[PDB]
């Protein structure tokens, strides 16, 4: 009653088999375990870094084929191992699966095991590993950014093709705090990627609850990395958790790849390399933080139809393969002045940095002032939040420079009282909170009260929630057209029309 | 590891002191940190192989010191495991660091054959959860919750009242939620030793509790090997039904112990001292800190991190893993009170209005707004003028200083310690005592009422007798 | 949820004991499978004896 | 326990020494001379000693002293520059390495070591492990046939 | 809710099923174990006189 | 990148990481330019000997990488050093690493195959006068003499940028001199070049100016290895009657390939994180970019400081 | 034969008794462009300079045994 089909599956594939081997072949054989590095005295004339199995479900590859030893590596247990189990043949290496088919659930450290399903096939069993675009087929597409911050949409967005090193501060924070992106963008539509650096049953349960709870789960992929890793799965997360994004922006569709903190990858690989006695420099690493990041970092591009006419063998060759470059990063307390720091944040396109000062306070501003910028900006999004809406730093400058100096200057005259009513209240008003969803109604209510002067008359505190409830509610309400004015691009009759009216009326009538 | 001789014979070479050239039979030793007892001269001592290179001759080293035998050591290894005397009924008497007698008293109470099994439960678990039970208090209860077996990582100096934490903690970890306990008795000395002992033992926290011990006298391994001990025997007591609870002994003692034994010994040193590997263990500690399928193992940590921090490295992990912050000083104590708990520096983490709700985020408010505008708007008109004060100036004197100052109230077993033992309270009195007689409900409400009172429901209704 | 807590309980119960019922016809399909395609002998003289 | 320093003795004396019928000069003095030091008194007493006279010409020519030009020069320069202290692999690798050029063995069929004289891949290994003759052997020829049947079966069936 | 219990009953229903273990524990351990019996020296010329 | 005249040498030993131990020929060693095509998996990955040793295994290093290769390949010998091909021809696309192209096909103009290791200093015939050059502006070339054919360094941020140095020098500088300015690039972005390279189609300087940049998805042999295209290509213009003029991108390439490569190889060098080939490098490359007899070799001096260190 | 010396070692190893490295010259080990080996120079000079290949004074370092290093 329970078996039914375990009979037939059991019954063939127990009842046929194959063959017999192991006759007049060299497996290879170990001399010694030191728990991981295994003197494999054997097979040594084969591909360089051949993942070769030994007994169980491992993957020792060659870590220095030199002309008689060679080392292995770990892949789980290694403790208990002695110096007698010898290997076996294999020539397969980097077997993990890339395609389009998969990206959504809940992918592992080599697959999809940490799911409930585990059969989330993709297109085709490859390698995991990432290289560069084309160098003279890189064509940047200038597209919106929309993430989950009312402040962030129109200061600094990066459409397709950027990169932008986000530096997460900690203590609230650097997991969570702005993971609003995918419950607001509802379907993204591309091919994104979520590698993990140590998590725990905290982060997979209340990420993978609020993720699917709250959003769209079967989006974007998400490659979880427990704490118990070496140097094969939590130093290979930037390095091999980059497939799925290969498969979407090599055809002519959209894809991205984001990692997580970069203490594991950086600090992960520098034991093996400085407990084997290799190469070390800066951190117990040589030049191993140039060579990665030049293939990860540097390597999410948006191709064109040049770069992608020939990669995808005869498919989508009059598009053009977007990639986003999300490489964010969890700063402890302002932690970024290594090499890695200096030479991934420098060589790379934008550069945002984030204080626990503003956040760490209890107020709404997660983002620092003038410290979190990108490359693109403002004008690569929609055309009301580039001409309409980008004048951060003229609020924030003026602001924070003629409302901070007035403890031992007093006395404020009229060019330093008109920038504490509208900057206070517009950056205290105007930030989101957290967990807060944010849609494309930014520009409409960004480009309306700070352009024109209906945010003039309510600079209270009090008045936020009247005024901004009644005049939304009625406003959004009365007139559902509006929001057709979010579709597309704006700056026009319809915008001046729509916000002077919607914005006097609804202002006034309030 | 190795139980308990056979496997031939050996013969040493080389003998020094700790980690020595210890060279056994051809193709005779067994898995890693192979414990193996071996006559070292008088005593049998054990000495662990953590290397295997090859087969017999392995680095080895003991738990002290084995410098003083001569050239021609008879090393002999075994085939089955280390099986350490733990259990589930091994509460209640003092065992050591081995599995025998610390006081010369009774070992290990039950013998499950626990060869060195570290229980740690995944994510096909109770993962998670939050407990909040009774201790019985209300600001303590309701303004620092923990959560279902999590590591309550607390922070304080010299003099932060000890004798409200084992006696108010005593009672609530062994009646209240489970009655199989566990205390760790590692780095402890004349005055640890004998008012530990004399306290544990004099009022209610020796039975049930299995008390351990250690003494950093000789190497850091005997001293700071409490986690296959001590998470596999008193962990081992939330498989009979119940929770389990233990104590800790200090977070210098890891990082000192684990960065001066890998660093001072040679081998496994490349992080400038150190120890990249034992941090990974760190990892596991999320597995420790929530509930199983079949227990909750209460780690309940020291008021220790990093040279007695509460904003260092290790006090950042301890505050962030738990539902509530740590800190403790001596101005709570130092006005006059009776538990050294301060309620405006110690607030909880979950305190917002997702995983709360309107009772549950209700207590945090009123103790916020009521501590902070009383003390500010206490301290701003004690500080200058008594002219300039309104309502919640004039008002903050009488519902919100025996509101917000009635959390000092004695332990619930205090029957030889605080004199009189408090009662038990929930999570009701709080809610119900300073969510609405924190303002102005019974207007006349000194503080001498709510003084001696373990709750705050009665601050307002036994109001009459002052 | 609390509802529906029953129904998942008697449901996992319903797939042990349909399992545990199914264990003798598991274990005699799988002793004359493994015992008429062994690759050695095709004999069952010798009985399992198996749950 | 030369390993780096053993491919030097062993290759270079199978191909300029070899023009002077020294294919049984090696092999009894490389014997003889390296196992004759195998006990406790000719390795301590031997390996101990101030100059290399004494150990080389002691050693080589006290010891039955059978060998020639090649013992007493190979003796001293191996002596005086330190490779005479312990020389395992000479005969091994001497033999193996010298008789490279007819070189004929084969594997085993998870039984016993029967070395065929197969010189190519699919030589006589075929005729000579297929033409019984010899079938199966008292080393656990027949009974470890099913070790891949069983082993692939059960192995790879286990799972379910 | 409906998804939980529907998850959670497949989940317990797929992985409280011992069938893989016991049939495949029992049948390679009696087929291995039992398969000494009625064997003398036909069992040896077809495994041995096919290489 | 050597002729290779008989490919013979022999096999292989040991071959973990970027070290090239291949034992090629006994008694028959090579020089250092001289690289060996060793045939690794199914390109022909040559690899530069450093520093030769006896018996065979010298110490060699490869540019790229072998992609797959086994314990014993099997190794060729050469006989001209370093034979790459370049000329005056290679005004017309842009240039890659090795002498060959990185935008259409061609070879960056295929003419001449001369030795790739061009000479540093040198006087005699040089021109040791030092006259002085003008690039015909009232705020570049009236408010600073610089010399004809030296090595004027920049500094600054943003202001100018590349457009206005190439659009405003790929005319005047054409027009009122003789001669043909090329460029380079050792440590750039991957995206840059699609961007860039379009200023080319805005200002016509792509056919008279040489674009020879690596990008950095290679190591640092592969992508620090330009030094041969601009001394070995730029020396065919200013010594027939032309002035070359050259461009550098940086230094954090030649620093951080050169002190990383020089001082991660098993050897001791400088102080401070520093390598000490450095003196040799700077003092043999920043001298040969002299005035001469038949046209002044002159290079932008772009290198970038360690924030003022 | 320990060392790998081809000539050297099958000479070395086979005819011990005759050496005839005494004229101070011979040839060099390796060179690792600078850092070379003078094989053999018995009764050389330590720091005396001595025409090599070419045009350059080389002088050797010290006199430890035969192996002097030549720059
Ligand atoms: N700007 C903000 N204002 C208010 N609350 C915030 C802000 N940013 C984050 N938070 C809170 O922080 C919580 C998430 O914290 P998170 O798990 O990211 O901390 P963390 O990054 O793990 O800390 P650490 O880096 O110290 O480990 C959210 O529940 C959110 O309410």
């Amino acid at each position: 009653q329970l078996n039914s089909t375990e009979i037939s599956e059991l019954i063939k594939q127990r009842i046929a088999q194959f063959n017999v081997v192991s006759e007049a072949h060299n497996e290879g054989t170990i001399v010694s375990v030191s728990d991981g590095v295994i003197r494999i005295h054997g097979l040594a004339d084969a591909m360089q870094g051949e993942m070769i199995s030994l007994p169980g479900n491992r993957y020792a590859i060659a870590l220095n084929l030199e002309r008689d030893s060679v080392g292995a590596v770990v892949m789980g247990p290694y403790a208990d191992l002695a110096e007698g189990m010898k290997v076996k043949a294999t020539g397969r290496i980097l077997e993990v699966p890339v395609g389009r088919g998969l990206l959504g659930r809940v992918v592992n450290t080599l697959g999809a095991p940490i799911d409930g399903k585990g059969p989330l096939d993709h297109d085709g069993f490859s390698a995991v590993e990432a290289i560069a675009p084309g160098v003279i087929e890189r064509q940047s597409v200038d597209q919106p950014v929309q993430t989950g911050y009312k402040a962030v949409d129109s200061m600094i967005p990066i459409g397709r093709g950027q990169r932008e090193l986000i530096i997460g501060d900690r203590q609230t924070g650097k997991t969570a705090l702005a993971i609003d992106a995918i419950i607001n963008q509802r379907d993204s539509g591309i091919k994104a990627i979520y590698v993990a650096i140590g998590q725990k049953a905290s982060t997979i349960s209340n990420v993978v609850r609020k993720l699917e709870e709250h959003g769209a789960l079967a989006n974007t992929i998400v490659v979880v990395a427990t704490a118990s890793e070496s140097a094969a799965l939590q130093y290979l997360a930037p390095y091999a958790g980059a497939a799925m994004g290969e498969y979407f922006r090599d055809r002519g569709e959209d894809a991205l790849i984001i990692y997580d903190d970069l203490s594991k990858q950086a600090v992960a690989y520098r034991q093996i390399s400085l407990l084997l006695r290799r190469p070390p420099g800066r951190e117990a690493f040589p030049g191993d933080v140039f060579y990665l990041h030049s293939r990860l970092l540097e390597r999410a591009a948006r191709v064109n139809a040049e770069y992608v006419e020939a990669f995808t063998k005869g498919e989508v060759k009059g598009k053009t393969g977007s990639l986003t470059a999300l490489p964010i990063i969890e700063t402890q307390a302002g932690d970024v002045s290594a090499f890695v720091p200096t030479n991934v944040i420098s060589i790379t396109d934008g550069q945002i940095f984030l204080e626990t000062n503003l956040f760490n306070a209890g107020i709404r501003p997660a983002v620092n002032p003038g410290i979190s910028v990108s490359r693109v900006g403002g004008a690569a999004q929609t055309k009301i939040m580039k001409k309409l809406s980008g004048g951060i730093r003229t609020a924030l400058a003026q602001y924070r420079e003629l409302a901070a100096f007035s403890q031992f200057a007093s006395d404020l005259d009229d060019a330093t009282r008109n920038q504490l009513d509208h900057g206070q209240k517009v950056t205290e008003l105007l930030k989101q909170k957290q967990y807060a969803p944010m849609s494309v109604a930014q520009q409409s209510l960004v480009l309306f009260a700070a352009e024109r002067g209906y945010l003039a008359d309510v600079e209270l505190s009090k008045i936020g929630s009247f005024e901004a409830a009644l005049l939304a509610y009625v406003d959004r309400d009365h007139a559902p057209l509006m929001q057709e004015i979010n579709q597309t691009g704006g700056y026009n009759d319809e915008i001046e029309g729509k916000l002077k009216g919607i914005l006097d009326s609804f202002k006034a009538t309030q | 590891h190795h139980h308990h001789h056979g496997m031939a014979t050996g013969k040493i070479v080389q003998v020094i002191g700790a980690v020595v050239d210890v060279e056994f039979p051809q193709d005779a030793v067994p898995r890693v940190y192979d414990a193996l007892e071996v006559q070292n001269g008088n005593e049998r001592l054990v000495l662990e192989v953590q290397q295997q290179l090859g087969g017999g001759i392995v680095r080895t080293i003991a738990m002290g010191s084995s410098d003083g035998l001569r050239r021609g050591l008879d090393v002999k290894d075994l085939e089955h495991p280390i099986e350490v005397p733990v259990g589930k009924a091994t509460l209640g008497r003092i065992m050591n660091v081995l599995g025998e007698p610390v006081d010369m008293k009774g070992e290990i109470g039950e013998e499950e054959r626990w060869a060195i099994h570290r229980a740690a439960p995944s994510y096909e678990e109770l993962s998670n959860s939050q407990e909040l039970l009774e201790t019985g208090i209300k600001v303590i209860d309701l303004m620092a919750p923990f959560a279902k077996g999590g590591k309550v990582g607390l922070f304080g100096g010299a003099g932060v009242g000890k004798t409200v934490n084992m006696m108010e903690l005593i009672r609530n970890i062994a009646i209240e939620h489970s009655g199989y306990s566990v205390f760790a008795g590692v780095g402890e000395r004349t005055r640890e030793g004998n008012d530990f002992y004399h306290e544990m033992t004099d009022s209610n926290v020796i039975d049930k509790v299995s008390l351990v011990y250690g003494q950093m006298n000789e190497p850091p391994g005997n001293r700071l090997r409490v986690a296959l001990t001590g998470l596999t025997m008193a962990e081992k007591f939330r498989d009979e039904g119940r929770d389990v609870l233990l104590f800790v002994d200090n977070i210098y003692r890891y990082t000192l112990a684990g960065t001066e034994v890998s660093a001072l010994l040679g081998r496994m040193p490349s992080a400038v001292g150190y120890q990249p590997t034992l941090a990974e263990e760190m990892g596991v500690l999320q597995e420790r800190i929530t509930s199983t399928k079949t227990g909750s193992i209460t780690s309940v940590q020291a008021v220790y991190v990093p040279a007695d921090d509460l904003t260092d490295p290790s006090p950042a992990t301890t505050f962030a893993h738990l539902d509530a912050t740590v800190v403790l000083s001596r101005q709570i104590a130092s006005l006059g009170i009776y538990p050294a708990v301060d309620p405006l520096d110690s607030t909880s983490r979950q305190l917002d209005p997702l995983v709360v709700g309107q009772e549950h985020y209700d207590t945090a408010r009123g103790v916020q707004s009521i501590l902070q505008r009383y003390q500010e708007l206490k301290d701003i008109i004690a500080i200058l003028g008594m002219d300039e004060l309104s309502e919640e100036d004039k008002l903050v004197v009488a519902r919100a200083r025996k509101i917000q100052r009635f959390l000092s109230q004695p332990f619930f077993v205090a029957e030889v310690f605080t004199g009189s033992p408090g009662k038990y309270v929930s999570l009701k009195d709080t809610i119900r005592g300073f969510k609405g007689i924190m303002e102005g409900e019974y207007d006349h409400l000194p503080e001498q009422a709510f003084y001696m009172v373990g709750s705050i429901e009665e601050a307002v209704e036994k109001a009459k007798k002052l | 949820q609390a509802e529906i807590e029953a129904e998942r309980k008697r449901a996992r119960e319903e797939l042990r004991k349909q399992v545990a019922i199914l264990a003798v016809a598991g274990a005699e399909k799988i002793i004359e499978r493994s015992v008429d395609e062994a690759a050695n002998s095709d004999i069952v003289d010798k009985l399992v004896a198996e749950l | 326990e030369f390993i780096t320093v053993a491919r030097p003795y062993a290759k270079a004396a199978f191909d300029f020494a070899v023009e002077h019928q020294s294919v049984e000069r090696w092999q009894d003095m490389l014997a003889f001379a390296a196992e004759v030091t195998k006990n406790e008194q000719m390795a301590e007493l031997l390996s101990g000693a101030l100059a290399p006279e004494t150990l080389a010409e002691s050693f080589i020519a006290v010891a039955g002293e059978q060998l020639d030009e090649n013992g007493q020069n190979l003796i001293r320069v191996m002596a005086e520059n330190g490779r005479l202290n312990a020389l395992p692999d000479v005969l091994e690798q001497f033999i193996h390495l010298r008789a490279v050029s007819e070189a004929t063995a084969e594997v085993d069929v998870i039984s016993a070591a029967a070395l065929s004289e197969q010189q190519l891949a699919k030589i006589s290994a075929a005729m000579e492990k297929r033409l019984s003759r010899k079938v199966k052997l008292n080393a656990k020829i027949d009974k470890s046939v099913m070790a891949g049947v069983i082993i692939r079966a059960g192995d790879m069936v286990i799972d379910g």
